[PDB]
């Protein structure tokens, strides 16, 4: 199962 | 240690071409077992291998949700790269993410990994500690700060300790069978005559499983490794994989020659001859 | 910096005239992503090849693996067709039962 974070981390 | 999980993600930029394209493939070991594509017809996480087709809707429907929004902010990252390397707008470009972690025998965690690029060079890469950062340039040192700031390396630990191994266990149980059993190569060396005065000796294994193997060639007992022409392990699209090693020997002299063959799968390491 | 492929062609299977099997053809080392690749009978192009899904090594470089069944006798040959932004024309590799 992939990693899901509340907020994906942008650049 | 035993066994390994990763992602990997590729987003392409393709200006006057849509959107960047997002792909996405999961591994356990060298098992495919998952991909995305956000240029099919219906995109979702489909199943590449049996032993997770048995994962209900809830699953599919979560890792099609997560995949989605990741098209949607590494479109967005692409964008902000372009800013960050003073890069014009008509270029395509390119970031790739593996994330994933390794456990050993006893399934736990060995180490962790979170790793990126753009433009197929090395952009930010989470520490072993899963707590710093190692940044390539001044551009994801930028990139740094920003995570740093919001704590990305402390989730990524807590995914990477926790349902990275958990969901790892769980493939490798229901994948057994295939995740769990180790295919020796079959051996066997060739000669090919070049001139009166030289040969090949060719060095095969085939049908292995998982890809990691080692083929050498030794003369009197010494090791040809500047002399030795090894080809890129390969698939052979049945899961197993193939690789060869060769030499070029003097006529006369091919008993001289032996090649040894490592392999997991194998209870001891090999020695060939013509 | 871009990074041009490498090329194999092969089989599946040991090769056996009138056994069918499959045609392989993987590419790996490349970046961009973008390829062209075709398998080759008599020069022609083979209609039904797939592909594998788009992934990568440990240096950023691509790799796929394009395949279709076939059945090798004694005079069909048999190629694959690559292009990439790194090349100036495409590169034809033959097959070579032996390699």
């Amino acid at each position: 199962k992939a990693f899901s974070p509340e907020v994906i981390p942008m650049f | 240690g035993s066994h390994s999980m990763r992602y990997f993600y590729t987003a392409m930029s393709r200006p006057g071409r849509g959107e960047p394209r997002f792909i996405a493939v999961g591994y356990v070991d060298d098992t495919q077992f998952v991909r995305f594509d956000s240029d099919a017809a219906s995109p979702r996480m489909a199943p590449r291998a049996p032993w997770i087709e048995q994962e209900g809707p809830e699953y599919w429907d979560g890792e099609t949700r997560n995949m989605k929004a990741s098209a949607q902010t590494y479109r967005e990252n692409l964008r902000i790269a372009l800013r960050y390397y003073n890069q014009s707008e008509a270029g395509s470009h390119i970031i790739q993410v593996m994330y994933g972690c390794d456990v050993g025998p006893d399934g736990r965690l060995l180490r962790g990994h979170d790793q990126s690029a753009y433009d197929g060079k090395d952009y930010i890469a989470l520490n072993e500690d899963l707590s710093s950062w190692t940044a390539a340039d001044t551009a994801a040192q930028i990139t740094q700060r920003k995570w740093e700031a919001a704590r990305v390396a402390e989730q990524l630990r807590a995914y990477l300790e926790g349902l990275c191994v958990e969901w790892l266990r769980r493939y490798l149980e229901n994948g057994k069978e295939t995740l769990q059993r180790a295919d020796p190569p079959k051996t066997h060396v060739t000669h090919h005559p070049i001139s009166d005065h030289e040969a090949t000796l060719r060095c095969w294994a085939l049908g292995f499983y998982p890809a990691e193997i080692t083929l050498t060639w030794q003369r009197d007992g010494e090791d040809q490794t500047q002399d030795t022409e090894l080809v890129e392990t390969r698939p052979a699209g049945d899961r197993t994989f193939q690789k060869w090693a060769a030499v070029v020997v003097p006529s006369g002299e091919e008993q001289r020659y032996t090649c040894h063959v490592q392999h997991e799968g194998l209870p001891k390491p090999l020695t060939l001859r013509w | 910096i871009q990074r041009t492929p490498k090329i194999q062609v092969y089989s599946r299977h040991p090769a056996e005239n009138g056994k069918s099997n499959f045609l392989n053809c993987y590419v790996s080392g490349f970046h961009p992503s973008d390829i062209e690749v075709d398998l080759l009978k008599n020069g022609e192009r083979i209609e039904k090849v797939e592909h594998s899904d788009l992934s990568f090594s440990k240096d950023w470089s691509f790799y796929l693996l394009y395949y279709t069944e076939f059945t090798p006798t004694e005079k069909d040959e048999y190629a694959c067709r690559v292009n990439h932004v790194t090349l100036s024309q495409p590169k034809i590799v033959k097959w070579d039962r032996d390699m």
